[PDB]
């Protein structure tokens, strides 16, 4: 597993040099960033249980497919299942958002996570529209100015949005 | 006019060498430890007139013969007189804060005050008095310490940077002394 | 009239080239800023009677002008006085949501000033009058569509001027 | 006026006057005195009618005066008073007009879109007027009061 | 000073 | 006005010099602190309104006497040229919080101040009273970051000590 | 209530003349929702001669010249 | 009463003037100073004595003792300046090649800071001339009591703006005397013109005439070249303190409608200043009705919290001393936007606006025969 | 480096 | 709806659809999705809407249900909820319908000719809608309660 920096190391040294003087710089300026991302990480972590909840009431109300008999998420096992799910595309998410890279995403998660849902015949597209629902809720909730001093976010939001949508790029 | 900068390149220079690692890491800790002299500098700089206000007052009620008859204090204008000498003194100490090192205050103010103090008839004692009332006011500001002020500031530990003030005061209630 | 796609298509176009690297520039700045002009202009459709409600209340009313006498007298001239306070407003969102001011070249500035010099319509209660709304519209739309429309605003109060 | 809104009409019609234009200028000038009648004392006796008619209207409306209403404060009464004062100047100027024009011009003609810019309710401006109507009822005679009441109505009918 | 224009009843 | 810029062109001006790299570095700390005061100027641009609200009706709540008799409070009139002068205050304390020295502050409300208020009958401990309750109504996580909270305290902090 | 303000305003100025007043009318979204919408193009037509001109259609030659007009351009 | 007194009285007059804003402060060695301070503060110092008069160093050579002995601390800057005047530089700039009612009026810029008062004064000081040399002239500008009270012995002489100023005229001198940043003595006597190769330039005289008689300085003089105009305070005066330039191509028809737009607006001004007395409180007989019906409309506190309440009802703390009478945020905002709304007050700006404008016409149409007509 | 890697092959 | 103004556009420039008006028929019929969902929701929850719509109206405005006003009495009072009903169902169909041409041709198409006929405030029919935006607003999500926040909008602006 590689953090932010261990990507900066790790290719430092696969070329062998040093670290630059403009490298440090950059580093330095990730690191005047952090404390916004802690923020970002903790809203996540606090309130992640109404994300899973609310985002897969709003998939089963916009799609009321997968409720009835029939669908994939019916039974109480298949429901169980499937909002457990959510709930660790969530916890990456907050775990790539903490490291600044998003490898743990893709190794732990993401990569062959298609040839599974492709494997028990679960509609990958659906998946995608939960995954674009926890998007939207979770930067509506980043952007709240509750409890934080006032400041400029964006860039995390985009960095944050790039997560979300390589989880919703990698189930579909 | 010299600053902590300054000091170290004086010294340096009659040293006659080059500035080296040491002397620089003395400053380097006078940087890193900026903000909190920044902070105290405008802790002072805040609440002053109210600190020369109470420290004069202060210094007439504890001595009630300044405002008696033929006193230093008597007249409004010899009232309004160490009224502005309190300030003075006050804004010399907050100069030899911001620089870090005593030689404005001792070039600029502490030169002419004994023998001054003397030509004028100023009793010097009451003006140690008020001097001290300002250091302890001034001491108090500079910790957050105030019962009528207590303004919230990222916190940390700031006895160095009360001392250094204290230091000042005490220059000064020495030197009309 | 012309948004800022068509302005660099204008330039671009009239110079017989096709699209260069600065021109795309040009065109992601605008796509950068789209949103940002799409939801100002949904704020100030929201709440443009309280614009000119309060931009009138501050910049024109209990003075010489409404006193008899006073341009703004008279029910028809009131009524008048805040119609135009209305376009000004409308026709400072499309100024900000195209990019680009040939519409208030076009369809405002064009004659505005024969027309007001030539009633008596007084130039300099108009511009405080939209400076008003300059101001109220900037405390709704917030910090960066306050700067967009604070040129368009600023873009009519020279044109009058 | 009636002598302008008839010199209007045979001028769109681009002729002369008819004598029954001629006619009806003739009992205008011969009803003028007694319109001089009802505006001197619509003129002399404007205190009352505005007082008494605010009265009224605070009394059966008793929305805009308090807190929260739009004529909140002595400012705010005093602006609302001032109001049904200029509404009698302009009826005593429709009564020796002889027609509603200058009333129409002067107070009518675009008044909904100024009160809803002031957020002040039109109804109670309307409610207003009529409580001004009765007390002028109250200081005239039968058909004078018919008259001069009507131009009243004229208000009432342009404001709801 | 400042009389607004008006044909008839403006002013 | 005195800034950063005016006291360090004026400095260099009267050394007969071109501006050396200290002056340099004056500009470099005023382009860091910028931030923190400008989100301070911002914030109070916002909500103007309700601090003249909140500060003229602490301002009377204290003292009373103002509206009894003719002096200084007589009129409803006096009473918006009360909280009119206040909102001049706030103006300059958003003027000088942008340009980041106390200059426009000074130039434009202290000088002679005293003679027209000495002359006018106007107490100061009213204003006084107005601006204390703005520096006890300000939260230092909450409103304006801490940054820009600690700059806005400071101009209100001169403004008194002009006064008083 | 419908008010077209800005139309009203350049006809009282003389800015736009009475006849271009008639065309911006003309051309509005309530002339063609009140009048086009619910109409066939030889109706439309026919509409068209009674509010612009006040008067029918003279001739045969002269539907055929307008209903060409309006047929191929909208 | 507003102020004490004069410039030497009390400094109140300093507080609120120009001054604040100028660079026309005491400057003073502090102690032991480095080459900084003590170039900074000798510079000012000659920048002052020789009115932006430019000293090369074959010239500083000359007055180089004196310098060593201010650098010291020894002589007071007043001696300092002493030695400044009775320097043969100093005599060659001013005594050399100047008229006397030029000369003595500038010991009076460069020693007290100030413009002659009268011409009573002007000739009391040419009799000292008369009595005993430059020597005790100049002796007699730096003993006298009034330079004594006002700079002491420490600050060098600077321009006095004080607010007191004995005769106005007086005023419009000491602006017309020093002639703004850029410009130097030489530049406002003809002295390097008039002399051969840069130097013997007889130094002319202007003004001689408003001392003797009582005359006053042009608006320009004191307009375009002024300390007023370089301690310059960012003023949005309507009234414009400049001067427009004068505009080329003017004819007479462009000025007899100006003068007859002039007379115009001062008719116009007058009438409705006139009426202004007569508005009194138009809104008085609606406020006294107010007054008068006050136990129906106004109405007691209920002391509640925002629930359980009846509707209209007001708590104490909305008892606003503005929303007590119902104002609001206009209310108090509404004298910042009165300048287009009021009517007499429109008409004042433009009154002067229009004499402004007249003024540049009375130059421009000065000019005569070859004119190109426009 | 977006896209994922071989099969173990740690990123 | 967005195909019919389409249609009807180039259909009065008597020509086939643009290329762009193509590309905004399939960003319309792509967004379909999200729609449905909110106007599902505003759906379900209609009477709470309604009803805490209601109250925060009456309690803002207690004008028009004292004694005097025009919703005074039981029958009155549910006919004022009434109206509100039916604005809450016209915002659900312009929802769908991604165009205000629902909701104008229902119900906002002489609105104040009516009201004004009835003797109705139209302004406390504006800070109904109002009260009725702040409630849909608490049922929705961010971007969700933007867009029929301001659908909401559109009316208040029709009222206004
Ligand atoms: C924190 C130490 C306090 C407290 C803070 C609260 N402040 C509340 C409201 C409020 N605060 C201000 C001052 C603020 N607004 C500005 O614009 C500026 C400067 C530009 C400052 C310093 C205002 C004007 C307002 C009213 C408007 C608003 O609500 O934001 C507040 C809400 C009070 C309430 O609604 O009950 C609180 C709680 N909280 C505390 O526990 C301590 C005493
Ligand atoms: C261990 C966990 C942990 C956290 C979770 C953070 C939380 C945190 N954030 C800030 C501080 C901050 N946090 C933010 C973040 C925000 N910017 C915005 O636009 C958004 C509202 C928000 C991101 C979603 C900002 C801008 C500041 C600085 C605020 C300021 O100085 O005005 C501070 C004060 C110290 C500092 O300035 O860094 C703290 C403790 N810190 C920690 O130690
Ligand atoms: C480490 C990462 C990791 C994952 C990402 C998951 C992926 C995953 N999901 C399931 C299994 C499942 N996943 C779902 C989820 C779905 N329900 C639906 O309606 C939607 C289409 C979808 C949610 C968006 C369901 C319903 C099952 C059970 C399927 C079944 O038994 O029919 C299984 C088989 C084992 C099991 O039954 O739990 C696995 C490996 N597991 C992991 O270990
Ligand atoms: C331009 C103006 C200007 C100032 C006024 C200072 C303000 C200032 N102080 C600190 C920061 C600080 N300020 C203090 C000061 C103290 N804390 C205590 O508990 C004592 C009461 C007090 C003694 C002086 C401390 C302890 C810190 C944190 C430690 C440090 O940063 O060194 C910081 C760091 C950033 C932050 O905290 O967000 C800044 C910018 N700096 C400036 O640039
Ligand atoms: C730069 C630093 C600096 C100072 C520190 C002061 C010091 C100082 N004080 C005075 C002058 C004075 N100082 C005081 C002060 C006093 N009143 C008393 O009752 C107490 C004994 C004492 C205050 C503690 C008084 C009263 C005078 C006027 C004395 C007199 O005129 O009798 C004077 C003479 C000039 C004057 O009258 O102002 C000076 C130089 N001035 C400076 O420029
Ligand atoms: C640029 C900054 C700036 C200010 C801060 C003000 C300060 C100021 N206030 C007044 C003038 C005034 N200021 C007040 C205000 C008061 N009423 C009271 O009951 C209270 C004591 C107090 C409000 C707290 C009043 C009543 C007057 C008029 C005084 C009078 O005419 O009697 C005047 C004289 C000119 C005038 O009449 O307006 C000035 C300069 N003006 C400025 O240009
Ligand atoms: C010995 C007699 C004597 C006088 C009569 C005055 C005359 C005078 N007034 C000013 C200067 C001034 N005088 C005024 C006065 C005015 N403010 C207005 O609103 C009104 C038009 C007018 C009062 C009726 C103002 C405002 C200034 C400052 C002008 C400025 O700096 O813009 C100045 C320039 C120096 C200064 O700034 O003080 C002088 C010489 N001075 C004297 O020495
Ligand atoms: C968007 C395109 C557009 C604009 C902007 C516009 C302006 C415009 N303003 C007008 C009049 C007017 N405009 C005003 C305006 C003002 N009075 C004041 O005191 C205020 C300071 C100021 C407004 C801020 C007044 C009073 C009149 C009426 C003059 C009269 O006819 O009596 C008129 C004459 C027609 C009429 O209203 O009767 C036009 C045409 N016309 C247009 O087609
Ligand atoms: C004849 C030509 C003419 C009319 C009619 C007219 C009306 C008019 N009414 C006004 C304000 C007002 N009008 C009212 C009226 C009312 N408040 C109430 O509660 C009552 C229900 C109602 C009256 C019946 C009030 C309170 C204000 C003041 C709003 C404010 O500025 O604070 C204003 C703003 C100027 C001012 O008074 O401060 C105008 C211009 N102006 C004209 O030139
Ligand atoms: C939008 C609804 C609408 C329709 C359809 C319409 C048709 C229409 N068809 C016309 C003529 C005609 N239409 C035809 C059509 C045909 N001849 C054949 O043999 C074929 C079967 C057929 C073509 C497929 C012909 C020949 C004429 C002219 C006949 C003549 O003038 O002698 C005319 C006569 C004048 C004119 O065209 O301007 C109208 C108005 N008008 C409308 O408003
Ligand atoms: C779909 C579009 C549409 C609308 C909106 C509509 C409204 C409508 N509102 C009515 C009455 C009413 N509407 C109100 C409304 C209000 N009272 C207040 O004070 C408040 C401001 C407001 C409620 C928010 C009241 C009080 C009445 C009855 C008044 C009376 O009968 O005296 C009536 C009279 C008869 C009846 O309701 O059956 C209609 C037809 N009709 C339509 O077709
Ligand atoms: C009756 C005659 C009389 C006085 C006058 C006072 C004067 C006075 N102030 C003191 C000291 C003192 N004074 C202040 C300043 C002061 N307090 C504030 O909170 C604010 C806002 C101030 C200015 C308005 C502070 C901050 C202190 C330090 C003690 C403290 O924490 O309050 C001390 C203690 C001195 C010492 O510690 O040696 C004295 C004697 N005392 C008297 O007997």
């Amino acid at each position: 597993m590689l953090d932010a920096f261990a990507k900066v190391v790790a290719q430092a040294d696969a070329r062998g040099e040093f670290l630059s003087n403009k490298q440090l710089n950059s580093l330095e300026t990730m690191i005047g960033e952090g404390n916004k991302r802690l923020d970002i990480v903790n809203k996540i972590n606090s309130n992640a249980s109404t994300i899973v909840t609310n985002s897969a009431r709003a998939l089963f109300a916009e799609q009321p497919q997968l409720i009835q008999p029939g669908g994939n998420a019916y039974t109480s096992r298949r429901m169980a299942a499937c909002l457990r799910d959510m709930e660790i595309v969530l916890r990456y998410v907050s775990y790539a958002m903490t490291a600044g890279d998003s490898s743990v995403l893709d190794d732990r998660c993401l990569n062959g996570l298609r040839e599974t849902y492709q494997a028990l015949g679960t509609p990958g597209t659906s998946v995608a529209v939960a995954i674009q629902k926890m998007k939207e809720a979770s930067i509506a909730l980043a952007n709240d100015l509750n409890g934080v001093p006032l400041g400029d976010c964006s860039s995390l939001n985009s960095e944050l949005a790039v997560y979300f949508d390589r989880a919703a790029a990698a189930v579909v | 006019m010299l600053d902590a900068f300054s000091r170290v390149v004086v010294n340096s220079d009659s040293k006659a060498a080059y500035v080296g690692g040491s002397d620089l890491q003395s400053l380097k800790t006078f940087i890193s430890d900026g903000n909190k002299r920044l902070d105290a500098v405008n802790c002072i700089v805040s609440n002053a007139s109210c600190i020369v206000s109470d420290a004069i007052s202060g210094m007439i009620c504890e001595n009630p013969g300044l405002i008696a008859p033929g006193g230093n204090c008597y007249t409004n204008r010899r009232m309004a007189a160490c009224l502005r000498d309190g300030e003075i003194i006050l804004r010399y100490v907050s100069y030899a804060l911001l620089a870090g090192d005593s030689s404005v205050l001792d070039d600029r103010c502490l030169n002419g005050l004994k023998e001054t103090y003397i030509a004028l008839g100023v009793p010097t004692a009451s003006t140690s008095r008020a001097v001290s009332i300002m250091k302890a006011a001034s001491t108090a500001f500079i910790m957050n310490t105030a019962s009528g002020r207590k303004i919230e500031i990222a916190a940390g530990d700031c006895q160095a940077l009360q001392s250094e003030a204290a230091a000042y005061f005490d220059k000064v209630g020495s030197a009309v002394d | 009239m012309q948004d800022a796609i068509t302005a660099v298509i204008n330039t671009a176009d009239v110079q017989g080239k096709y699209l260069d690297d600065n021109s795309l520039d040009k065109l992601r700045g605008y796509f950068e800023t789209g949103e940002l002009r799409v939801r100002a202009a949904a704020t100030i459709a929201a709440n443009a009677a309280t614009i000119i409600k309060e931009s009138v209340a501050k910049a024109l009313l209990y003075s010489d002008i409404t006193r008899p006498g006073g341009n703004m007298y008279t029910t028809r001239r009131y009524a008048a006085c805040i119609r135009d306070l209305d376009y000004y407003l409308r026709y400072a969102t499309y100024g900000m949501l195209a990019g680009d001011p040939s519409i208030l070249d076009e369809r405002v500035l064009n004659g505005l000033k024969e027309t007001y010099n030539s009633l008596g319509v007084p130039i300099g209660a108009t511009v405080q009058a939209i400076q008003a709304m300059k101001e109220v519209t900037a405390s709704l739309v917030g910090t960066n569509a306050g700067q967009e429309m604070a040129v368009y605003f600023d873009y009519i109060c020279s044109g009058l001027s | 006026s009636i002598v302008t809104k008839s010199i209007v009409n045979a001028d769109a019609e681009a002729r002369y006057l008819s004598p029954g234009e001629l006619e009806r200028i003739k009992s205008f000038v011969l009803s003028g005195q007694r319109r001089l009648r009802i505006a001197q004392t619509l003129t002399e006796n404007r205190e009352m009618i505005v007082k008494k008619g605010g009265q009224q209207l605070f009394q059966k409306r008793t929305d805009v005066v308090s807190p929260g209403g739009n004529a909140y404060g002595e400012e705010m009464t005093a602006t609302c008073l001032r109001d049904l004062d200029y509404y009698l100047r302009l009826v005593t100027y429709g009564i020796v007009a002889g027609d509603v024009t200058p009333i129409e011009e002067i107070g009518l003609v675009g008044v909904k879109e100024m009160y809803n810019s002031l957020g002040t309710p039109i109804s109670g401006v309307s409610e207003g007027v009529r409580c001004m109507k009765d007390v002028a009822c109250s200081l005239l005679s039968g058909e004078d009061s018919a008259e001069a009441g009507f131009y009243f109505d004229y208000t009432l009918g342009a404001m709801q | 000073a400042y009389p607004y224009t008006g044909s008839g009843y403006g002013g | 006005m005195k800034s950063v810029i005016t006291t360090t062109i004026s400095a260099a001006d009267a050394a007969g010099r071109f501006p050396s790299s200290s002056d340099l570095e004056s500009i470099q700390g005023n382009i860091q602190r910028a931030s923190a005061r400008l989100e301070a100027a911002e914030k109070l641009s916002g909500n103007h309104e309700a601090v003249v609200k909140e500060a003229g009706d602490a301002c009377f709540a204290k003292y009373s006497y103002l509206k009894n008799s003719g002096e200084a409070g007589d009129s409803q009139e006096k009473i918006n040229k009360c909280y009119r002068d206040v909102d001049h205050y706030m103006r300059l304390i958003n003027y000088s919080l942008v340009v980041g020295g106390t200059g426009p502050l000074d130039e434009w409300g202290i000088a002679g101040s005293r003679e027209v208020y000495r002359t006018l009958n106007l107490p100061g401990s009213a204003y006084i009273a107005s601006f204390t309750f703005t520096r006890d109504r300000l939260c230092v996580p909450r409103d304006m970051s801490s940054q820009a909270g600690v700059e806005f305290v400071a101009a209100l902090d001169y403004v008194i000590n002009s006064l008083s | 209530n419908i008010q077209f303000s800005g139309l009203e305003s350049q006809v009282k100025t003389g800015q736009l003349s009475i006849k271009e007043f008639v065309r911006a009318l003309g051309k509005s979204s309530i002339y063609r929702q009140q009048f086009h919408e619910n109409f066939v193009d030889s109706r439309v037509v026919e509409l068209s001669f009674k509010h612009f001109l006040g008067r029918g259609i003279s001739s045969l030659e002269e539907f055929q010249k307008y209903f060409a007009i309006l047929s191929s351009n909208g | 009463r507003v102020l004490d007194g004069l410039d030497t009285v009390t400094q109140d007059s300093y507080s609120f003037s120009r001054y604040v804003l100028g660079p026309f402060q005491p400057s003073v060695l502090n102690a032991n100073s480095s080459e900084y301070e003590r170039e900074i503060a000798i510079r000012a110092a000659y920048r002052h004595v020789f009115g932006n008069a430019y000293i090369m160093e074959e010239e500083l050579a000359e007055v180089e003792v004196t310098a060593s002995q201010y650098k010291l601390g020894n002589l007071t800057a007043k001696e300092f300046i002493r030695a400044l005047a009775k320097s043969s530089a100093y005599k060659t700039r001013f005594f050399e090649g100047a008229s006397q009612y030029r000369f003595v009026e500038l010991n009076f810029m460069h020693l007290l800071g100030r413009a002659p008062d009268t011409q009573e004064e002007v000739a009391t000081h040419m009799n000292i001339y008369h009595a005993k040399g430059f020597d005790a002239e100049i002796d007699s500008y730096i003993d006298s009591e009034e330079y004594d009270s006002v700079f002491g012995d420490y600050n060098v002489p600077f321009l006095r703006f004080r607010g007191a100023y004995t005769p106005c005229d007086s005023f419009n001198k000491q602006c017309a005397l020093k002639g703004g940043w850029a410009n130097s003595d030489k530049a406002m006597g003809g002295a390097a013109l008039s002399g051969y190769n840069g130097s013997d330039g007889r130094q002319m005289c202007d003004r001689i005439s408003a001392y003797v008689t009582s005359d006053t300085t042009d608006y320009e003089s004191v307009a375009g070249n002024s300390p007023l105009l370089t301690t310059s305070p960012n003023w949005l005066a309507y009234p414009d303190p400049a001067i427009a330039p004068t505009p080329a191509f003017i004819s007479p028809q462009e000025v007899r409608e100006a003068r007859a737009r002039v007379e115009k607006l001062r008719e116009a001004y007058n009438e409705e200043i006139a009426k202004t007395q007569a508005r009194k409180n138009a809104m008085a007989p609606f406020r006294a009705m107010v007054e008068d019906m006050a136990p129906m409309l106004d109405r007691g506190v209920t002391f509640g919290d925002p629930m359980l309440v009846h509707p209209e009802a007001k708590l104490p703390e909305n008892e606003s001393a503005l929303a007590d009478l119902g104002g609001k945020s206009s209310d108090y905002k509404r004298f910042w936007s009165t300048m287009e709304t009021n009517t007499v007050s429109r008409l004042e700006r433009d009154l002067e606006e229009a004499k402004a404008e007249l003024r540049v016409l009375e130059k421009g149409v000065d000019a005569l025969t070859p004119m190109s007509t426009s | 480096q977006a896209d994922l890697p071989p099969p173990g092959i740690p990123s």
